[PDB]
RNA sequence: GAAGAGUGCAAGAGCAAAAGAUAGCUUGACAGUGUUCUUCCCAACGAGGAACGCUGACGCGAAAGCGUGGUCUAGCGAACC
RNA sequence: UUAGGCGGCCACAGCGGUGGGGUUGCCUCCCGUACCCAUCCCGAACACGGAAGAUAAGCCCACCAGCGUUCCGGGGAGUACUGGAGUGCGCGAGCCUCUGGGAAACCCGGUUCGCCGCCACC
């Protein structure tokens, strides 16, 4: 399971590749989003690779953004333990993020938004014109260094 | 066999055992073909059908186990081939075979030959087939006339291993009229 | 005319002496020099002149580095001396000219040139290794002849 | 073994080349039986414009007829050794051609299931002459 | 184009690889289709008749009936359907 | 000696117990009416063209079968009179 | 299939080569023209009639890789070319980094001297 995060805008983005973010469910900059590691889910983030940032995100990191930033299907509300605890399969928030994680459920399973609409990274990115192996914030990345964009984007 | 953009033949054509531009226009018809094939010694009739992996052959007989009925003389002639054709004919009738065309290979279509004379016989068989009545040989010849003519011209006697002497086209008539019996074991 | 007029590869292939007619006489007179009865591994050192951009070479160009590196072979070894250099590339694709405005503008044919990707070896020749310093001259005042820069190579000859 | 591979006959071609006939009225009381006309192929300056149309004659001997022509026509020659091809035949002169070879060579002239002689079987220019020479002459 | 006729640049998919010079096997000649079944479209270069436009070449039909010994397969060109006249020698089973 | 020959004419493609050659016979280069594709990729548009059927009458073949001109792509023309 | 007939794939099956096998069985060669039929001339062939002889051809069986072909290993080669991205380099023709694909020739070594279906038969 890796989590997705557009970083680059729209104007000038080829049509096809403008079409597969909207399929996984990012409309917008700084829109993040969880999917399952499956040949299908493969290409599409193959395809989208120069303008978002990817990789597999730690229990807790994944933990804080879902307490920070997820949303219900409706309206604003607070997503917290008591929140998941009467509306999903689970006790807490954590419950939740370990069945992401192994790929069990998703948000939209459990009646949450699939989209982890973030806050711009503080102290700012590595740029969006080059790949995180030459000194860029593109491409994938690592459990370390996508939990570190992750949590800047608090 | 030269180099790279050489080609082979197909190997029933390298044989020099399949005519296939006349095997497309024999299948052509739809219906089931009555493999007519002859030896120096025997005659054969076969009835094939179209299979995903190769002809299916439904019904035949063989000039050899004609004998199994009442033959006792030669199997590489006139009666020989028509009684044969009657039989295969009767087999196929049972397996509930309706009609044919006659393929007869690499043979030439000779006016009264052996390969028509097997084609009477299944016809005789209750076969449905299409012919021409004014090609196949007269009655008398696939009886076994001309021949009991030739030996008729003694002198030396035709038959090495005694069948009789002058021969019999009768024999020929006892074993027709003994397939053309329901009961017989087919 | 100048090379600046035919030295990139910005044209398709146009070699086809089917379909073009009127193509002039290359003007290199001999691509096998030295002593071409001997052969080339009966030689201790082998020097080859090697082209460093991927470029277009004129048959006019070629004669006159060729003429030039090899007159000096002649004038340091001897008409008939020991050694036997190779003008590995013979003009293929075929030079228009459009010499009425951009009206019906496809040229008529006025020369030939020889393709060379960078990397390529243009001359080689082979001598002992007396004469290494003079080949190695012939090819300084081949390459200054020529389009491109060039490296000049040794390849056999650890006698350095 | 040696039965199934013992030198035969298979025709004996009498044929006279001219050019444009008259001469077919003796070709066939030389042999016994019946000519046949010859034609040709592409045009000609010698005046032999026209495709097809009659220039020679021949009689394909076969069996008896064969050799008792024979009988006759290869005392009237003299035979040598260049003389002969490689799968052992000869020809000399009016010409006259000898076809020879063994026994199972039925299975490459029928219709149905033909094959080629293999090299082996195949008649050789020694064994042709030994065959001829130990019927009626000499060979070189 | 330099010009309109059917043939136009047809040169590589209407000739044949060398090795499959020659008459075609009579087997796929004579192979006989369901309505509704799914067949690949593809002209053979040694088959004179029974062909289609060498446009449709490459496409994926569905048998609906025949006329005569041909058969009537449709397909969709672009976004307009149209039905193909075509013989089981310029025919093949999907899947 | 699998194809370089030949097959009317450009070029590209097809063809070997043939689509080539020879021989013999025959006039299907036939009448009537359609389905489809093409002309005009997609996507509307005439004439023209082709493939594939049906009805009718025939040619050849033992028969399956082949013949809606020439192996395939050029050789074409509205209304009014 | 201890020798047969009709086939599918249509060279992995081609080219060439060695060895083996048949009395009333099989397939052949073979023997022979009164007949059906036949050759623009020939019972050569086509066709008909028949077994004195043969396993030398063909055929069936086992087998050899020199040529040709199929596939595979290692090497060439992650090379050549390339779909997406870059305020990366170069006067420029052009190149390079990241991401996703990925070759041909050739050399060496294996492989391949057909596979499969239906019918009949000691
Ligand atoms: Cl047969
Ligand atoms: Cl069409
Ligand atoms: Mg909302
Ligand atoms: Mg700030
Ligand atoms: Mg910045
Ligand atoms: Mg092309
Ligand atoms: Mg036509
Ligand atoms: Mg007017
Ligand atoms: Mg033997
Ligand atoms: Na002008
Ligand atoms: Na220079
Ligand atoms: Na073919
Ligand atoms: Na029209
Ligand atoms: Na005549
Ligand atoms: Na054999």
């Amino acid at each position: 399971m890796h989590a997705l995060v557009q970083l680059r805008g729209e104007v000038n983005m080829h049509t096809d590749i403008q079409d597969t973010l909207e399929m996984l469910n990012i409309h917008h900059v700084n829109h993040c989003t969880l999917v399952p590691e499956t040949d299908a889910y493969r290409g599409m983030v193959a395809k989208v690779n120069d303008f978002v940032a990817f990789g597999e995100p730690s229990q807790e990191t994944l933990e804080t953004v879902l307490a920070t930033r997820a949303e219900p299907l409706e309206g604003d509300a607070d997503v917290d333990d008591e929140w998941v605890a009467e509306h999903t399969d689970y006790d807490d928030i954590s419950g939740l993020a370990f069945a992401l994680l192994s790929e069990e459920t998703t948000l939209r399973e459990q009646g949450l938004s699939p989209t982890l609409r973030l806050h711009p990274p503080r102290g700012g990115h590595d740029g969006v014109k080059h790949p995180v192996k030459e000194g860029g914030q593109l491409g994938k990345h690592d459990t370390e260094g996508i939990d570190d964009l992750l949590e800047a984007m608090r | 066999a030269t180099g790279p953009r050489y080609k082979v033949p197909m190997r029933r054509r390298r044989e020099a055992r399949t005519d296939y531009h006349q095997r497309l226009r024999l299948l052509k018809s739809g219906k089931p073909r009555l493999v007519a094939r002859k030896s120096n010694k025997h005659v054969r009739a076969q009835l094939v059908t179209l299979g995903p992996n190769g002809d299916d052959t439904l019904a035949s007989a063989h000039s050899s186990d004609l004998a199994e009925y009442g033959w006792e003389a030669p199997t590489g002639n006139m009666p020989s081939a028509y009684l044969t054709g009657l039989l295969a004919g009767l087999r196929a009738q049972e397996a509930g075979v309706e009609e044919a065309v006659l393929d007869i290979g690499l043979n030439s279509p000779t006016p009264g030959s052996k390969v028509f004379a097997i084609q009477e016989g299944a016809i005789d068989a209750g076969l449905d087939i299409p012919h021409n009545d004014d090609v196949l040989a007269d009655w008398q010849r696939t009886r076994g006339a001309h021949i009991a003519e030739y030996d008729e011209q003694l002198e030396e006697p035709l038959y090495s291993g005694d069948f009789d002497a002058a021969d019999l086209p009768e024999h020929f008539d006892e074993l027709r009229e003994t397939l053309l019996d329901g009961d017989i074991e087919l | 005319k100048p090379a600046s007029m035919y030295r990139d590869i910005d044209k398709p292939a146009y070699t086809r002496r089917e379909y073009i007619t009127g193509i002039p006489g290359s003007k290199i007179a001999q691509h096998k020099m030295g002593r071409k009865q001997k052969d080339a591994d009966d030689y201790p050192v082998q020097i080859s002149l090697i082209v460093e951009e991927t470029v277009q070479l004129r048959h006019g160009s070629l004669e006159a580095s060729r003429l030039s590196a090899n007159r000096h072979l002649i004038k340091e070894l001897g008409e008939e001396g020991d050694y036997k250099m190779t003008l590995r590339k013979f003009p293929h694709q075929v030079l228009r000219e459009n010499k009425d405005g951009m009206r019906a503008a496809f040229g008529k044919i006025v020369g030939t040139a020889a393709r060379v990707q960078a990397g390529e070896q243009l001359f080689t020749a082979y001598c002992n290794v007396e004469d290494a310093e003079h080949v190695k001259e012939a090819f300084r005042r081949a390459y200054n002849k020529i389009t491109p820069s060039c490296r000049i190579d040794s390849s056999p000859a650890g006698n350095a | 073994f040696h039965e199934m591979r013992e030198p035969r006959i298979e025709k004996v071609v009498v044929h006279m080349g001219i050019g444009h006939a008259n001469a077919e009225d003796i070709l066939g009381e030389i042999t016994g039986q019946m000519p046949v006309r010859t034609k040709a192929k592409r045009t000609v300056g010698e005046f032999d414009i026209r495709e097809g149309d009659p220039i020679g004659a021949k009689v394909t001997l076969r069996d008896e007829m064969a050799e008792e022509f024979l009988q006759t026509a290869l005392p009237l020659a003299e035979l040598a050794t260049s003389q002969f091809d490689d799968t052992g035949n000869f020809s000399f002169g009016l010409d006259v051609t000898v076809n020879l070879v063994r026994p199972g060579y039925r299975v490459a002239k029928r219709d149905k299931a033909s094959r080629s002689i293999p090299t082996k079987h195949r008649l050789n220019p020694a064994d042709a002459v030994a065959f001829i020479e130990s019927t009626y002459d000499v060979e070189v | 184009p330099s010009s309109n006729g059917p043939l136009e640049g047809t040169r590589g998919k209407l000739k044949n690889k060398p090795r499959d010079r020659g008459t075609s096997p009579p087997q796929r000649a004579v192979e006989e289709f369901d309505d509704g079944e799914k067949v690949h479209l593809k002209i053979d270069p040694s088959v004179p008749n029974g062909r289609f436009h060498p446009r449709f070449d490459g496409q994926t039909g569905t048998v609906e009936g025949k006329q005569g010994d041909a058969y009537k397969v449709d397909i969709v060109d672009g976004g307009k359907e149209k039905t193909i006249i075509v013989t089981a020698a310029h025919l093949r089973r999907q899947e």
